[PDB]
């Protein structure tokens, strides 16, 4: 069910004869990914080949986890799967294993430093990232890890979520929610609300909302916005060492949102003083952004789907290298491609 | 200014099967030249205006004693595809920090790694001077001439390579208005910018043997913070942590420039350098399979800290049409 051997990316990429052109694209952090004219459909599409998918149970566990999650995602702002394939032929050679997505070919990470968004722009894209968040959530999913270079758009404009497997190392935490970051408080879904909150933000600014170096910089940058915690909310944290920073912090109150956005569409504004909260508890939600004003213009209660959760099938059952290398496989072999 | 040879590459090379490895578009080959005998190492590329630019700007840079030399360009069909195959020096060492890596340990003092960061930077400013920016300066991208001691470190690869404005920066203000200003939209500020941040993530390294990177478990530490953590770097000066930041400055124009760096007096006056050794070299070696981390994020960063200019633009939000687009603007 036959292949072919090329050399891509500083590896070495048999697949299958349906999918030719391989054009190595991205960094090739992360899995490396290579465009492709797919022959069966006549479609471009994208095909990653994971990176050392089995090294520890750490890494295979997160492959398990990551296939897992592909292959219930069903939705039209999260990546679709569209094949996945395995040139091992019994689970002793089983080594690599390849996803094949559409392909989207730019990122808000990129376009928000080519190009000027209209209001417009940031509605639609910010209501397309709500509506496949308000799904992921449904599953019990946490994204965990939103940034504008995990979010493919196209130039007819459609928005898709990427890469989940946080749901090691990270350069910067400039859009994970504080609660996460020194864990205070524990959390909410509402964590990936904050991240589009900095996300909007960057969108109708061009900039970073909290570009900080350490963690304390990056704290003292948030606080700089959302104004100092009350004793309210104060209580509701965690640690103690986390309490006394603050105290120690000189004591100050939220500064109005509209008073810095200078000259962004008032609705929008106030749709960002409702994701960029402190508390958790009170953060707005993926649904009830949906209904906020702002996205007047593309909310429709009767297509905002959601999803069946499923289960843990494994997850945790704790399980050596062998094993889980196993259990991926038979996710691989068990696949069905989604409807032609 | 580089002439491509138009004939078959076996006339003059004997092309050898054994391999130096795998790249991207290509898998490496080793050769040697029939007349002379010398061992070189071909590359091969798709020939399209992509390639040939990384082959111009990198001719350009074979001048760079620190730059991995190319020796020949040639254009053949191999199985029927046209492909740019591109003669090199050959880099025997391997790359710069498994050799730091592998020690007696003679130890690896501070001024080594002045020394090893001064070759990098030569080889960066002899780029942004006739303005070209490498834009992958990471650790899989500087190996070591041989495996002697008497070994020259290069910079290769340059897929990302590309010529950008000579265009001295907003030297940005001490006083600024509390609401956020209007973003003037200039990508030529994030190529020469993003070589002084990777100088910047690799000296971190050099002095302590891991990056300055954050963890996703949250808050034995290793990873700074973007902060220096004792024991490792407890001896390291503290003029040295002030460079590091420089360069890493989060914000592009803010951020240090190469020449600003090459006289920097603990890179410019490389040699009256504090001799103090350093965890380097032991540190690399306690767990392999987490520089490959290192390697992983070192990347991903370097992907977003950069413009890829071969990506879409977005229509005019009207202009646009697609599905969910058309069912909303319908009942809309």
């Amino acid at each position: 069910p036959t292949f072919y051997r090329q050399e891509l990316n500083k590896t070495i990429w048999e697949v299958p004869e349906r999918y030719q052109n391989l054009s190595p694209v991205g960094s090739g952090a992360y899995g490396s990914v290579c465009a492709a004219f797919d022959t069966k459909t006549g479609h471009r599409v994208a095909v990653k080949k994971l990176s050392r998918p089995f090294q520890s149970i750490i890494h295979a566990k997160r492959t398990y986890r990551e296939l897992r999650l592909l292959k219930h995602m069903k939705h039209e702002n999260v990546i679709g799967l569209l094949d996945v394939f395995t040139p091992a032929r019994s689970l002793e050679e089983f080594n690599d294993v390849y996803l094949v997505t559409h392909l989207m070919g730019a990122d808000l990470n990129n376009i928000v430093k080519c190009q000027k968004l209209t209001d417009d722009h940031v509605q639609f894209l910010i209501y397309q990232i709500l509506r496949g968040l308000k799904y992921i959530h449904s599953a019990d999913i946490i994204h965990r890890d939103l940034k504008p270079s995990n979010l493919a758009v196209n130039e007819d404009c459609e928005l898709k979520i990427l890469d989940f497997g946080l749901a090691g190392y990270v350069a910067t935490r400039w859009y994970r929610a504080p609660e996460i970051m020194l864990n205070w408080m524990h959390y909410n879904q509402t964590v990936d609300i904050w991240s589009v909150g900095c996300i909007m933000a960057e969108l109708l600014t061009g900039r970073t909302l909290f570009p900080g170096t350490d963690h304390i910089d990056q704290l003292k940058l948030i606080l700089r916005l959302v104004g100092t915690p009350g004793a309210e909310l104060l209580k509701k944290i965690s640690s103690e060492s986390a309490r006394n920073y603050i105290q120690s912090l000189a004591q100050m109150p939220k500064m109005n949102f509209a008073n810095v956005f200078i000259g962004a569409n008032p609705l929008a504004v106030d749709l960002l003083e409702k994701m960029l909260v402190l508390d958790s508890d009170k953060r707005i939600t993926a649904a009830q952004a949906l209904a906020h004003a702002y996205f007047a213009q593309y909310h429709d209660p009767d297509d905002e789907p959601v999803a069946d959760p499923y289960d843990q099938s494994f997850e945790s059952r704790d399980l050596l290298i062998d094993e889980w290398k196993s259990l991926t496989y038979d996710e691989v072999i068990s696949f069905v491609p989604p409807p032609l | 200014g580089l002439q491509i040879k138009k004939n078959a590459i076996i006339d003059d090379y004997k092309v050898t099967s054994q391999v130096l490895g795998l790249g991207i578009n290509g898998k490496v080959l080793q050769i040697f030249n029939k007349r002379t005998q010398e061992k070189f190492a071909l590359k091969m590329l798709q020939d399209c205006p992509k390639a040939r630019r990384e082959v111009e700007l990198h001719w350009r840079a074979s001048q760079c004693p620190h730059i991995v030399r190319i020796v020949d360009v040639y254009e053949n069909l191999y199985a029927g595809r046209k492909c740019l195959l591109i003669v090199m020096e050959c880099l025997d060492g391997g790359e710069l920090f498994s050799r730091i890596q592998d020690r007696g340990d003679q130890a690896f003092t501070e001024r080594e790694a002045s020394e090893i960061m001064k070759s990098i930077g030569e080889a960066i400013q002899y780029l942004h001077s006739i303005n070209i920016a490498h834009r992958d300066v990471k650790p899989e991208n500087l190996l070591y001439t041989s495996k002697r001691p008497n070994a020259i470190l290069k910079l290769t690869d340059f897929g990302f390579a590309k010529e950008t404005t000579s265009h001295n920066s907003l030297t940005t203000p001490c006083y600024t208005p509390y609401y956020v200003a209007p973003e003037v939209l200039g990508p030529e500020k994030y190529d020469k910018s993003c070589d002084m941040w990777s100088l910047g993530v690799i000296m971190y390294i050099l002095l302590c043997g891991y990056p300055p990177f954050y963890s996703n478990h949250g808050l034995r530490i290793r990873m700074g913070q973007y902060e220096f953590p004792n024991p490792e770097w407890s001896e390291v000066s503290e003029e040295v942590k002030m460079l590091i930041r420089n360069l890493l400055k989060t914000e592009p124009t803010q951020r240090m420039t190469i020449t600003e760096f090459m006289n920097h007096p603990w890179i410019m006056q490389s040699t009256k350098v504090p001799q103090t050794p350093l965890h380097t070299s032991r540190v690399l070696k306690e767990d392999k399979e987490r520089w490959e981390d290192v390697k992983e994020e070192m990347t991903s960063a370097l992907a977003t800290m950069r413009v890829d200019y071969e990506q879409i633009k977005i229509k005019k939000i009207e202009d646009a049409s697609n599905p969910l687009l058309l069912k909303r603007r319908k009942k809309a």
